[PDB]
């Protein structure tokens, strides 16, 4: 059950700081390095640094030496990265990753990744989405419209992830300082509305989840 | 104790 | 720092063909413990990177036989035999031998396939949205190839460029198609004034546009 759990989103203001958490479970936290990696939207991957959680040894990319501060809490098996003096250029996805069991040199690699935290640096406040069902041949297409949220991201699943085939979730578009996206799902026409279809929308910045059943 | 670090330190 | 130069930046390949991706380090990447920590990662759309190859040529657990890594000194190569639709995404090389650890700029693998006409579906505003005083009309243009497509909206036979927002998916991991979402947003007031709403798509697959509509 090895995983690294990160919050979906952090909204923080320019000129402030933010603390990102990476909660380890299913393995001995103090036997493996935790690394942090920056990914700007549309762009590559940048290694920030790592921490040894057993003794708090830290290795930094000198580029981040005055931007990032790494810590680790043994009792809660949680690694943290503080980003200070936030600018708009710090807006990005940040991953933590498990990057090597200490005592086997052949397996120093990133085998387990956290799901990533989308950091948005902005002075605007959080706005949760409105979620609207899209209801209307061999097949039938249904959808959900996810309107008027800030900041990114939202994640959309259907029937709590059990309906994954025929799904298209589209990138959000920004209009009047708010995001809107949609998701479609296509199923056999015999199946709906007999076998219910629900879209599940998570907006991690507002800690909100919405489930909307699609009704004829 | 002593741990050989990924960056070549001994921690 | 060790610069990791990846060639190409994007690579289209037909299903079943071999793809080859190169990664050149600006200096040697043999770690002081004797290992060459050269990894290849694949990041699919919306996901964290995942390990494919480590120590230059070793396949990670669960990775198919068709992925192979080779090289030495400062030139490394990933070969993907018999490319499959599921292989889509951005491939990164990484050196874990000299701090600061560094990633290549990434190679986006794109799939060539047969032309496909879009499946078009139009949806009126939900009753829930109308209660809130807004009106969005949504049109999905799904599973088409190649990626270029045109959408136009008409209200009572008259084109409307204004108020339309468009979004394109990444290439689909199962059928290598593209999809597009188009949303026409109006005030409830303006929506109620008119009764006919039309979404039509122009694609290379046909000379005639595919047209979908409804009457309020």
């Amino acid at each position: 059950q090895v995983q690294l759990q990160q919050s979906g989103a952090e909204l923080a203001k320019p000129g402030a700081s933010v603390n990102l958490s990476c909660k380890a479970s299913g393995y001995t936290f103090t036997n493996y390095w935790v690394h942090w990696v920056k990914q700007r939207p549309g762009q590559g991957l940048e290694w920030i640094g790592y921490i040894n959680p057993s003794n708090t040894y830290i290795s930094y990319n000198q580029q981040f030496k005055d931007k990032a501060t790494l810590t680790a809490d043994k009792s809660s098996s949680t690694a943290y990265m503080q980003l200070s003096r936030l600018t708009y250029e710090d807006s990005s996805v940040y991953y933590c990753a498990r990057g090597g069991f200490f005592y086997d040199y052949d397996v120093w690699y990133f085998d387990v990744w956290g799901t990533g935290t989308t950091v948005t640096v902005s002075s605007a406040k959080t706005t949760p989405p409105s979620v609207y069902p899209l209801a209307p041949n061999s097949m039938v297409t249904l959808g959900c419209l996810v309107k008027g949220y800030f900041p990114e991201p939202v994640t959309v699943t259907w029937n709590s992830g059990s309906l994954s085939s025929g799904v298209h979730t589209f990138p959000a578009v920004l209009q009047s300082d708010l995001y809107t996206l949609s998701s479609s799902v296509t199923v056999p026409s015999s199946t709906w509305p007999s076998e219910t279809v629900t879209c599940n929308v998570a907006h991690p910045a507002s800690s909100t989840k919405v489930d909307k059943k699609i009704v004829p | 104790d002593c741990i050989l670090e990924r960056d070549g330190s001994r921690s | 720092d060790v610069l990791m130069t990846q060639i190409p930046l994007s690579l289209p390949v037909s299903l079943g063909d071999q793809a080859s991706i190169s990664c050149r380090s600006s200096q040697n990447i043999v770690h002081s413990n004797g290992n060459t920590y050269l990894e290849w990662y694949l990041q699919k759309p919306g996901q964290s990177p995942k390990l494919l190859i480590y120590k230059v040529s070793n396949r990670f657990s669960g990775v198919p036989d068709r992925f192979s890594g080779s090289g030495s000194g400062t030139d490394f190569t990933l070969k993907i035999s018999r490319v499959e639709a599921e292989d889509l995404g951005v491939y990164y090389c990484f050196q874990g031998s000299h701090v600061p650890f560094t990633f290549g700029s990434g190679t986006k693998l794109e799939i060539k396939r047969a032309d496909a006409a879009p499946t078009v579906s139009i949806f009126p505003p939900s009753s829930e949205q109308l209660t809130s005083g807004g009106a969005s009309v949504v049109c999905f243009l799904n599973n088409f190839y190649p990626k270029d497509i045109n959408v136009k909206w008409k209200i009572d036979g008259s084109e409307r460029q204004n108020g339309v927002l468009n979004s394109w998916t990444d290439q689909d991991s199962k059928d290598s198609t593209y999809s597009m979402s188009s949303t026409l947003t109006l005030t409830k007031d303006e929506y109620e004034r008119h009764n006919s709403y039309t979404c039509e798509a122009t694609h290379k697959t046909s000379t005639s546009p595919i047209v979908k509509s409804f009457n309020r």
